[PDB]
């Protein structure tokens, strides 16, 4: 999983 | 995820966070919490602080962000901790 | 605005695009469209290719991204154009 | 608007 998806899942 | 209602809150970042946000082109002094989260995510990607293999791990011990949050690293999976750490560096308008 | 159905469409990036994705830690040959867009967005931020003042502007003439997209720059606002450029650099599984 | 929001709107 990309750092972009992880943060997107936090947003 | 942080609830929609908690992201529409108008906030004023404290000096250190404000410095961080402006270092990646943020313009203003007041933001929605959503906007703070956009620019902070952008910041982390831009400084390449995420671990290459396990990309939820953010290493900030040699970065402004580590001074801001007061931790050597954190996981993006820790939603509550990030919420808390961000809020210590904000004041609500 | 990629439709919900299109988000989960399984794709195989062509060599240049795959090289780009792996350069920021992607580690497989097969992805959803959503995942490609995640890593591509991440790439651009990691390489600092966006204009700081007007952050929809991406410069890529001297970057791998410019080679595979075939353009010197683009605007993130050009949704159709970007989708077209991305789809040129992958094969949709079972198409 | 951040590059992160523009790309987010593109997704």
């Amino acid at each position: 999983t990309s750092f972009x998806e992880y943060w997107y899942l936090l947003l | 995820q942080i609830p929609a209602s908690e992201q529409e809150t108008l906030v004023r970042p404290k000096p250190l966070l404000l410095k961080l946000l402006k270092s990646v082109g943020a313009q203003k002094d007041t933001y929605t919490m959503k906007e703070v989260l956009f620019y902070l995510g952008q910041y982390i990607a831009t400084k390449r602080l995420y671990d290459e293999k396990q990309q939820h791990i953010v290493y900030c011990s040699n970065d402004l962000l580590g001074d801001l949050f007061g931790v050597p690293s954190f996981s993006v999976k820790e939603h509550r901790k990030i919420y808390t750490m961000i809020y210590r560096n904000l004041v609500v308008v």
